[PDB]
């Protein structure tokens, strides 16, 4: 009938907590210097472990995650951290003279301009191809003498052509003293009590797939499709959208362009555009139609679950913004391209003929709301194909007055954040306190 | 039974009681400037620093050696009035640490005070002779 | 008689085991960015992350404190069939640790639960009266 | 009675031997880059090093658990002639530090060596039977 | 302090110091060059002449 306190050292007990987590991936061996890999990110355990947890319930929160937000400032710092040892196109702000690439009733253009050479007092005119974006007229009354569309705001750094930038597999871990929690639940929404929870010290590979609009590369959704926001009746707050069958998309640039090595000075190498070999082309992505209308069913039966069984469904194309978020913007063999995915946001829902999408190319980018520093993305040689997964997407509701009869569904890529909630909803960072103290009829030995 | 790190945090007390060697053990196990240098060591000194501290405490409290310890604290009743099967028979350890982590810092407090501070010197004094 | 860090590294377990103070001695004693000093701060992480290591098996052991500890885990002869005099006296720790390695894994798993993860428990229902 | 840290520097050693836990608690607890960063890490990197020293030393005493420990070493008179009243209630810990700094180096040779490496081996072939 | 009775096996040419010293060496040349004035603009045409 007396009771003491008694220590228990290492009492499965954990607090929610936010610490600086590392890099992991497997042992992948290689042309390299990939900018996320990096020259080392400590290499997966050969067998990792997930052990689960029974009987434990733990609420989870995807949009209050701070993991989200250390991935985004790793992305940015280490994309800086590649573009500082390469060459910077400082010389390259030359007024440029461009005419057309002969063709009559143009989104390249044929430019000559004069660019310093290795020797200061020596010069050397080169003439290179640039993409209509990319340049903007030093006129306007207008005369023909172009510019390049970020001499006005902020330098330019060319991207060194070994680092390449597909993303790979990225394992996020937590360090000693604290663990991750990993959701299991196949039909967890957004945020809430998780019945079925496993932890693991690491993450699964995920891949760092920039895009927009549409989600690519990343985890499919298990049982049924998913529809995850962090406020559904607030329009503002944009919706994620996660298949459970990947959809399929292929995107090429079919034109045989070639790579102007020309030296900008003393070791300096400036990559230009070379004409083009073949054919003039314009990239464009291809959807099967079938797939593509049975997944967009499937998306309208999981909406209409938090719109009323019954009701008006109608998709449009992006209104809002310009640039980057007008267009399923992405990264593919070292382009960057970007298309106008008004094909696909084009339906009313009530109650192999493979379509085909308009796309532009850049190479000089502002990512990730740079404000400061654009990049050059030298050109690639050859003819450019890949295919990729289409396994989420990111929409948003237009508002207004509208009496419920009718609701419309834009997609949108408001925030880089979005892309890794898609991934990382299912875990948690905690730290673990393993000192307990508790009642037992025990009583030290005053000896 | 070994279910792994943390397999019995939903269990009872008593239960879990049992598998504390399992906690303890993944307790603590040109320019290398990359942010992951700066990341992987800064995070490597924060387990260790961790580690230490929670080791600290049980040496100030006369436990270093030992999972389980016994002091002579006496439980009071304003803490949690459960009585003991109620507490290692039909609580987890959580719910357990949620309706004592009002008072942890005082029960600190007393469980080096208490004990290894008088027991120290009493040893002094009881082996003198 | 001391002859220095790992001096008896050559001689009998027996002797060796003698001097086992001398091994844990010296077993963890504008810019700051320089190449050396970026290795100084990481080698130094990497001596004390060692250390806390080992000490953190003596400590699930129920040995943190001394330097020979005896167990309740029993010698399994398939780990090695050679009486006393044979290991201790015709033996050194290199060539022994190079016998055993092989089942060492086993053996310090049997070591943290044989006895601390059991001992703790049943000496909490001993001093329960 | 709590004064604080260091409170009792200017008492007798022994007002001060009572006082030992308030010492023991708080004696351990895009660019990173920054010289507050490195110089941070640095000075959390220098606190667990010297931590871990003393605590190393206690442990090859034999004392890792307990602030107050006692051993087989003899007082030589050759340190210090005060009798026990005239060094514990007419000295502060710092003049005794100062009037012992001298002989310390050979004293913790003494008291890692008389002891704990005699008294382990003499625990093996005691227990041995 | 000399290992009595020890005898371990060498082998200088898998050894690991060397690699490290190595790119000690490389790395210290380029943190001393960093700082120090780049002859960009030296490039400039040379008209030379004998002695
Ligand atoms: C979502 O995920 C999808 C699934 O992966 C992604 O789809 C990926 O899309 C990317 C493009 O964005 C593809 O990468 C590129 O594929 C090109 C086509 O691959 C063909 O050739 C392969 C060659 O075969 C070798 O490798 C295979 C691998 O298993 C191996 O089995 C085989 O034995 C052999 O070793 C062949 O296997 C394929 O089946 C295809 O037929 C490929 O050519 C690209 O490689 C280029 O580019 C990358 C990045 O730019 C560089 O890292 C490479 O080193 C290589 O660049 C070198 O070669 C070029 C060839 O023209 C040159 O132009 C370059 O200048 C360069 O040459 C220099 O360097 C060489 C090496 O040092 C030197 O030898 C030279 O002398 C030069 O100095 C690139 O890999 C993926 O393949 C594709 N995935 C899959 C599974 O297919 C999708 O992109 C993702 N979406 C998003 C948004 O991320
Ligand atoms: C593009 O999307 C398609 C969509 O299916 C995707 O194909 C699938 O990839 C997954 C891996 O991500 C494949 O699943 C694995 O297949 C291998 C080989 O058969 C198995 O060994 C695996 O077994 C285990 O792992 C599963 C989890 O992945 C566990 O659930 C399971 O318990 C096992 O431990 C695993 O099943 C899958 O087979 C294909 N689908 C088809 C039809 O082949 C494709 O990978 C995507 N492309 C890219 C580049 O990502
Ligand atoms: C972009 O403009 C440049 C001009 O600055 C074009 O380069 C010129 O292209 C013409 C083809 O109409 C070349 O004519 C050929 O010249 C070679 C010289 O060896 C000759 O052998 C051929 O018989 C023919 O006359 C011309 O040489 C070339 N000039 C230079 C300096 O390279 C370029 O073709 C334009 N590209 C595009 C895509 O518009
Ligand atoms: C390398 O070439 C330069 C020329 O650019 C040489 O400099 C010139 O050297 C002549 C000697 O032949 C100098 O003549 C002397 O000029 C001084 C001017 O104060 C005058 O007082 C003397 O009476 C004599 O005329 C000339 O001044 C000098 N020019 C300059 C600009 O310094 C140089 O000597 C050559 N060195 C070698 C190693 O070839
Ligand atoms: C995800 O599901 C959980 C259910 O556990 C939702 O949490 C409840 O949400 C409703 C309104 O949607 C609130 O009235 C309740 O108070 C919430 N319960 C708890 C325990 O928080 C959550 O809202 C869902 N999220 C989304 C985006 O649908
Ligand atoms: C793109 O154009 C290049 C030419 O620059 C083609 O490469 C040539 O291919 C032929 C094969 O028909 C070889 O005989 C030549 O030696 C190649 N020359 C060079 C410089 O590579 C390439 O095949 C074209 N690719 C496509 C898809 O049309
Ligand atoms: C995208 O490209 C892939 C392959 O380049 C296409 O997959 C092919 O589909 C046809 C059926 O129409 C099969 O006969 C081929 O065997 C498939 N090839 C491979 C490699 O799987 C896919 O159909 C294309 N998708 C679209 C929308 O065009
Ligand atoms: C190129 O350089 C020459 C010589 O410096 C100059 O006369 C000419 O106007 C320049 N042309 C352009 C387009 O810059
Ligand atoms: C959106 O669709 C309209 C047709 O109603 C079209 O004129 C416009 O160019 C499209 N804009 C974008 C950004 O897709
Ligand atoms: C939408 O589809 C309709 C009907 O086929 C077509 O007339 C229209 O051009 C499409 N608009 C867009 C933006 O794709
Ligand atoms: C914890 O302590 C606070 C402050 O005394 C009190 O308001 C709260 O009700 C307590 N909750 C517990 C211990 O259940
Ligand atoms: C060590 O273990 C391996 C695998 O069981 C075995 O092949 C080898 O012969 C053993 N060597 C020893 C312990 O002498
Ligand atoms: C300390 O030791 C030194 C060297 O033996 C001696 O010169 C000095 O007088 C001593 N001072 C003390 C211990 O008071």
């Amino acid at each position: 009938e007396n009771l003491w306190v008694t220590v228990y050292y290492g009492v499965p007990v954990w607090k929610d907590a936010e610490t600086t987590l590392f890099c992991a991936s497997d042992a992948k061996a290689y042309k390299k210097h990939n900018v996320w890999a990096t020259h080392a990110c400590v290499p997966t355990d050969p067998n990792p472990q997930e052990i689960h947890l029974e009987n434990v319930t733990e609420e989870f929160n995807m949009w209050k995650n701070n993991m989200v937000e250390q991935m985004h400032t790793d992305i940015i710092s280490l994309w800086d951290q590649s573009l500082k040892p390469c060459v910077k196109l400082t010389p390259l702000c030359v007024t440029l003279q461009c005419t057309n690439v002969a063709i009559t009733d143009g989104e390249l253009k044929n430019c000559s301009f004069n660019m310093t050479t290795e020797l200061r007092d020596k010069r050397q005119k080169v003439h290179a191809l640039f993409y209509k974006l990319d340049i903007v007229p030093i006129n306007e009354n207008q005369n023909t003498s172009y510019r390049l569309i970020n001499c006005n705001t902020a330098a330019i750094t060319q991207a060194c052509p070994k680092v390449s930038f597909e993303p790979i597999p990225i394992h996020y871990c937590a360090p000693a003293g604290f663990a991750i929690l990993k959701c299991k639940d196949k039909k967890f929404n957004g945020t809430g009590p998780c019945p079925s929870v496993s932890t693991v010290q690491c993450t699964h590979g995920i891949k760092p797939v920039v895009s927009t609009q549409l989600l690519l590369n990343g985890s499919l959704a298990e049982e049924e499709v998913m529809i995850r926001s962090e406020d559904i009746r607030n329009n503002a707050k944009n919706i994620l959208v996660q298949f459970n069958t990947p959809v399929q998309i292929n995107c090429t640039r079919p034109n045989n362009n070639t790579r102007k090595s020309i030296r900008i000075g003393p070791g300096q190498w400036f990559y230009a555009t070379g004409d083009i070999i073949g054919d003039i082309r314009q990239a464009h992505c291809n959807v099967s139609k079938a797939t593509w209308n049975e997944t967009l069913g499937k998306v309208v039966k999981q909406l209409r679950k938090h719109f009323g069984n019954n009701t008006i469904i109608r998709f449009a194309n992006s209104s809002g913004g310009d640039l980057e978020v007008t267009t399923h913007s992405f990264n593919c063999g070292g382009e960057f391209f970007y298309c106008d995915t008004s094909g696909l946001f084009n339906s009313t829902w009530i109650s192999n003929d493979s379509i085909t999408l308009p796309c532009r190319i850049k190479q000089i980018i502002n990512m990730w709301q740079r404000i400061g520093q654009a990049m050059y993305a030298p050109p690639i040689q050859g003819v450019i194909r890949c295919v990729s997964n289409i396994t989420g997407l990111i929409l948003t509701r237009d508002g207004g007055s509208t009496d419920s009869t009718t609701e419309t569904f834009r997609p949108s890529g408001g925030d880089m954040r979005d892309n890794w909630r898609s991934e990382l909803y299912k875990y948690k960072v905690v730290k673990i306190e393993p000192l307990g103290v508790a009642p037992t009829r025990c009583k030290r030995r005053v000896v | 039974v070994f279910l792994g790190f943390l397999g019995a945090a939903g269990s009872t007390m008593g239960a879990a009681s049992m598998t504390l060697t399992v906690q303890a053990r993944n307790l603590l196990s040109l320019l290398k400037l990359t942010v992951w240098g700066i990341k992987q060591l800064q995070a490597r000194v924060l387990a260790v620093e961790r580690y230490l501290r929670d080791q600290q405490l049980l040496g100030i409290w006369g436990c270093s050696g030992k999972l389980i310890c016994c002091t002579n604290v006496p439980w009071n009743s304003s803490w949690s009035n459960r009585n003991l099967s109620e507490i290692w028979d039909n609580m987890t350890w959580l719910q357990w640490d949620k309706e004592i982590s009002n008072y942890t810092q005082i029960i600190y407090g007393l469980l080096e005070e208490s004990q290894n501070q008088q027991e120290k010197n009493e040893q002094d004094l009881l082996a003198l002779d």
